[PDB]
C-alpha cells in the first residue's frame, strides 16, 4: 500500500467533493496503456472492458480505438501529437535604406556647389577629401566658416555607434506537414525520430502514414526518460509523443535547451478524459462536474503549479 | 546629470590652477 | 439545423436574382461548397422580418457536409431568430428558467442538430448534450501593434537645455583667456577658430596645458552625448507584450493601460467567481462597452489598450487586419461542440466521425483554408 | 558594439526575491541549493505537493 | 612627442614616428572601453 500523488489525484479529490463516493486506486501490471492486440485489450482498456475497473483515470490518449469500445467523459487536459527539438546593415541602421543614403549625397553635392561658389582649395578634388575626412576619423577662411558641418558629422557618428551597440540585444520543420518526416533520404544526416511502442501514437501514425511507420520502427524506446537523455546527448534528432508531457518537460527542462515548435501545429489536438463503463450511471454527473470545475474557476490553481513552466520568449 | 556639472567644475578648477602656476612661473 | 452568422466560420451572404449564390474558388482552385441558407432578412428587432433564402458557407458547414456524406443525412440549415447562443432571460413569472437562441430552439423541437461555434459550459450541458470538440481555443489578449520608432525626439539637449549655453560661454571664456595669455614671454579670431576645430572633428607651456584641459572638456561632452543616446535607445522599447493572465501589468490596471470586458460575457461570469481579481474588477467595471464591435473599434481608435475576447474572433480579426496582433499564450481554455438533445441517438456516431476526421488531418486543412488567411 | 553588449550582459545573476522566483522553481546543476536534513523546513516542504 | 601622443589617442589635436604608431591599437581599445563603460554604467 502506497499513497498516490499527482494531478489526477487532485482531479479525483475534487470530483469526490460533488460525487461523494469512495474511490480506491491501484496501479497497472500489464506494462503500458496497451492497445488492441489479437482482439484483446491491454492496460487501462484491458482492465475497463473486462469489468476489472469501472473508471480509468490517467494519461490515456483519446484515439479512434477507444471511443467505440468504452465511453469517456469530457476531456480536461489538452494533448496531441507534438515534436521535441533541441535548441539551435539595414536592420541595424537606415531601416528605410533610401532616405539618409541619398540625403548624404545631396548634402555633399550642395556643399561642393557652395564651395565652388565661394571662389570670389580645388573644388573637384580637395572638397570631397575634406568632406570625407571631416565626418569620419579616417583621413582657408571659407573652410573655417563651412566647418560647422562637424556638429552634424559627430551627431551622425554618435547615432550610428549607438544604434550598432543597441541593435544586437537578444521554427524549422513546423509540424508534421513538412517533407522532412516523409523524406529522410533528402538530407545527408539521417533522421532519428523517437516513439514509445504500445501507445496511442503508433497506431495513429499507422492510420495516417502507413509507409512512415516502417522507418519509425527502426528507432524504439522504453520510456520518456530515454528520449530525454537521447535528446540531451544528441542521439535522436527529434522525439514524438504525447503533447502534454513534452510541453511539461520543455517548460521544466534544465538550461532551456528543449522547446516545442510554436502553437497550433499539433497534428490532432485531443484530450485525456476518464474512460467509464458502458451504461455506467456516472456519465451524467462526471461530465457536469468536470465542466463546472473547468468553467467556474477550479482548474487554474492546479494548472499554475502542475503544468506551467519556464523558458518562454 | 548632476555629476556632470561637478566633473566639469573640477576640471575647470584644475585648468585654472595650472594656468595660474604657469603664469606665475 | 440552425446556425448563427459567425464571420470567421459562417459566411452568410445574400443570393443572386436566380435564387442561388455565385460559385467561387479558393486559393487551391477547389470549388467552395455552399448550402441554401434560410433565415430572417433583418437581424435587428422591430423590423418586418421575412424568411428570405440566404446563402451561408464556411468551415462548420463544410464539416456538416462531411458528416452528411459519411452518415446519411439530409439537412436544411436555418438561422437563429434571436441572434444569440442562448442564456437565461427574464419574462413574466421570472422564476421560470426559459432558454433562448439555439438552445431554446433545440429544446422547443424547432431544431435537431446544431453545427456551429457554441462553447461548452456546465450550465449549457445540464440540459443539452454536447459532442466531442472540433478544436480548442481559449480567450486571449488582443493589443494593437505599431511600427517601432525612436522616442528621443528632442531639441536643445535631452533634458538640460542650458548645457548648450554653458558650453558656449565656456568656449568663449577659454578663447578670451587664451588671447589674454598669448601676450606673455592671434589677434581677431584665430583662438575661436582653434577652439572650434579642437572641440569638433575638423581642421609656451600655457598653450600645452590649455589644449590638454580643453581636449579633456571636449571628450566628456561627446562621451555624454553618446551615453544618453545609448540609454534612450536601450529604454526605447514602448511596452512588452502580455504573456497571459499572470502578467504583473494586468494584475494592477491603471489609467496608462486600460482593458475591460464588454458587459456580461461568459467572461464576466467567470471573473465574478474569482475573488483574487478584486483589483481587476475595481477598474474593468468602468471601461465596459455595449458591443464587441464597438470595443474593437475603440481599440483600433487607440481608446482601449487591450481587449479580451475568445480567440476564435480575435485571431480572425488579427488575420484580416494586421493593425491588431493577438498576444498572450492561453488562459481559461474551452472548446466547441455540437448541440444535440438528450435523447438523440446520433451522439456516438457523430463523436466517432468527428474523431476520425480529426485524426485524418481534415481539421488542419479546414483551419488552413478557413481560419488562417493572409498571415501578417 | 560587442563590448557594449558584453557590458550590458555582464551582470552575473539577479538576487532571488523569494520562493516565487522562477530560478528556484526549476533547480539545475548551475544553481544548487538544499536543506540540511529534517528541519521544520523539510517538514513544511513535505506537505507542499507543488 | 607629448603633442603627438595626446593627439593620437584622442580625436582632438618620420620613420621613427611610423614604427611607434603601433600605440594606436591601445589608444582605440581604450577609447572603445571608455565609451562603452560610460554608455553602460547609467
Ligand atoms: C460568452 C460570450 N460568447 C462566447 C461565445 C463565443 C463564440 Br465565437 C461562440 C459561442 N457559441 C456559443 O454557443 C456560446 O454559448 N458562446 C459563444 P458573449 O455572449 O458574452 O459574447
Ligand atoms: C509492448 O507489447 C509487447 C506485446 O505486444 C511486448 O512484447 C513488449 O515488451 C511491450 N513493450 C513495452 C516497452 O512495454
Ligand atoms: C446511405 O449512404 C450510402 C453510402 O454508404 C448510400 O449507398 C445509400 O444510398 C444511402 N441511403 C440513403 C437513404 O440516403
Ligand atoms: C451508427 O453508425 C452505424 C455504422 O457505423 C450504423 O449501423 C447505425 O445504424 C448508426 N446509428 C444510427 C442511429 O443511425
Amino acid at each position: 500500500k502506497k499513497c498516490c500523488k499527482g494531478f489526477c489525484i487532485d482531479i479525483l479529490k475534487k470530483l469526490s467533493r460533488t460525487v461523494k463516493f469512495t474511490y480506491d486506486l491501484y496501479l497497472v501490471t500489464n506494462g503500458k496503456h496497451g492497445k488492441k492486440v489479437n482482439n484483446v485489450w491491454n492496460g487501462m482498456i484491458g482492465e475497463v472492458v473486462y469489468q476489472r475497473a469501472v473508471m480509468a483515470v490517467g494519461s490515456l490518449t483519446i484515439n479512434e480505438e477507444r471511443s467505440e469500445v468504452v465511453d469517456f467523459s469530457v476531456p480536461f487536459v489538452e494533448t496531441g501529437i507534438s515534436v521535441m527539438v533541441s535548441r539551435s546593415l539595414e536592420p541595424f541602421s537606415a531601416s528605410v535604406w533610401v532616405m539618409m543614403f541619398v540625403m548624404l549625397l545631396i548634402v555633399s553635392a550642395i556643399a561642393v556647389f557652395v564651395f565652388e561658389y565661394f571662389s570670389p582649395s580645388f573644388t573637384i578634388g580637395k572638397a570631397i577629401w575634406l568632406l570625407w575626412g571631416l565626418v569620419f576619423n579616417n583621413s582657408t577662411t571659407s573652410k573655417i566658416m563651412v566647418s560647422v558641418w562637424a556638429f552634424f558629422a559627430v551627431i551622425f557618428l554618435a547615432s550610428y555607434t549607438a544604434n550598432l551597440a543597441a541593435f544586437m540585444i537578444q521554427d524549422q520543420v513546423t509540424g508534421l506537414s513538412d517533407k522532412k518526416f516523409q523524406r529522410p533520404h533528402d538530407y545527408s544526416p539521417p533522421f532519428r525520430f523517437g516513439t514509445v511502442p504500445n501507445g496511442s501514437t503508433e497506431r495513429n501514425i499507422r492510420n495516417n502514414y502507413p509507409y512512415m511507420h516502417q522507418y519509425m520502427t527502426k528507432f524504439n524506446q522504453k520510456g520518456v526518460e530515454d528520449a530525454l537523455v537521447s535528446l540531451k546527448t544528441g542521439k535522436l534528432d527529434a522525439f514524438i509523443y504525447d503533447a502534454a508531457v513534452l510541453n511539461y518537460k520543455a517548460g521544466r527542462d534544465e538550461g532551456c535547451k528543449l522547446v516545442t515548435i510554436g502553437s497550433g501545429y499539433i497534428f490532432a489536438t485531443t484530450g485525456y478524459g476518464i474512460a467509464l463503463q458502458k451504461g455506467s450511471p456516472w456519465k451524467r454527473q462526471i461530465d457536469l462536474a468536470l465542466l463546472q470545475f473547468v468553467g467556474d474557476g477550479e482548474m487554474e490553481e492546479l494548472e499554475t503549479c502542475w503544468l506551467t513552466g519556464i523558458c518562454h520568449n | 546629470d548632476i555629476d556632470n556639472m561637478a566633473g566639469v567644475f573640477y576640471m575647470l578648477a584644475a585648468a585654472m590652477a595650472l594656468s595660474l602656476i604657469t603664469f606665475i612661473w | 439545423i440552425v446556425t448563427i452568422h459567425q464571420e470567421p466560420f459562417v459566411y452568410v451572404k445574400p443570393t443572386l436574382s436566380d435564387g442561388t449564390c455565385k460559385e467561387e474558388f479558393t486559393v487551391n482552385g477547389d470549388p467552395v461548397k455552399k448550402v441554401i441558407c434560410t433565415g430572417p432578412n433583418d437581424t435587428s428587432p422591430g423590423s418586418p422580418r421575412h424568411t428570405v433564402p440566404q446563402c451561408c458557407y464556411g468551415f462548420c458547414i463544410d464539416l456538416l457536409i462531411k458528416l452528411a456524406r459519411t452518415m446519411n443525412f439530409t439537412y436544411e440549415v436555418h438561422l437563429v431568430a434571436d441572434g444569440k447562443f442562448g442564456t437565461q432571460e427574464r419574462v413574466n413569472n421570472s422564476n421560470k428558467k426559459e432558454w433562448n437562441g439555439m438552445m431554446g430552439e433545440l429544446l422547443s423541437g424547432q431544431a435537431d442538430m446544431i453545427v456551429a461555434p457554441l462553447t461548452i459550459n456546465n450550465e449549457r450541458a445540464q440540459y443539452i448534450e454536447f459532442s466531442k470538440p472540433f478544436k480548442y481555443q481559449g480567450l486571449t489578449i488582443l493589443v494593437k501593434k505599431e511600427i517601432p520608432r525612436s522616442t528621443l525626439d528632442s531639441f536643445m539637449q535631452p533634458f538640460q537645455s542650458t548645457l548648450w549655453l554653458l558650453v558656449g560661454l565656456s568656449v568663449h571664456v577659454v578663447a578670451v583667456m587664451l588671447y589674454l595669455l598669448d601676450r606673455f614671454s592671434l589677434t581677431l579670431s584665430s583662438a575661436m577658430w582653434f577652439s572650434w576645430g579642437v572641440l569638433l572633428n575638423s581642421g609656451s607651456f600655457s598653450a600645452r596645458i590649455l589644449g590638454m584641459v580643453w581636449a579633456g572638456f571636449a571628450m566628456i561632452i561627446v562621451a555624454s552625448y553618446t551615453a544618453n543616446l545609448a540609454a534612450f535607445l536601450v529604454l526605447d522599447r514602448p511596452e512588452e507584450r502580455i504573456t497571459g493572465i499572470n502578467d504583473p501589468r494586468l494584475r494592477n490596471p491603471s489609467d496608462k493601460f486600460i482593458y475591460a470586458t464588454v458587459k456580461q460575457s461568459s467572461v464576466d461570469i467567470y471573473f465574478r467567481r474569482q475573488v483574487c481579481l478584486s483589483t481587476m474588477y475595481r477598474h474593468m467595471e468602468k471601461h465596459n462597452y455595449e458591443s464587441a464591435a464597438e470595443a474593437i473599434q475603440a481599440v483600433r481608435d487607440n481608446k482601449l489598450h487591450a481587449f479580451i475576447w475568445d480567440s476564435a474572433v480575435l485571431e480572425f480579426e488579427a488575420s484580416q487586419k494586421c493593425d491588431l496582433v493577438t498576444t498572450g499564450e492561453l488562459f481559461f481554455r474551452s472548446g466547441f461542440g455540437i448541440g444535440m438533445r438528450k435523447d438523440s441517438p446520433w451522439k456516438q456516431n457523430v463523436s466517432l466521425s468527428i474523431l476520425k476526421s480529426h485524426e485524418n488531418g481534415f481539421m488542419e486543412d479546414l483551419d488552413k483554408t478557413w481560419v488562417r488567411y493572409q498571415e501578417c
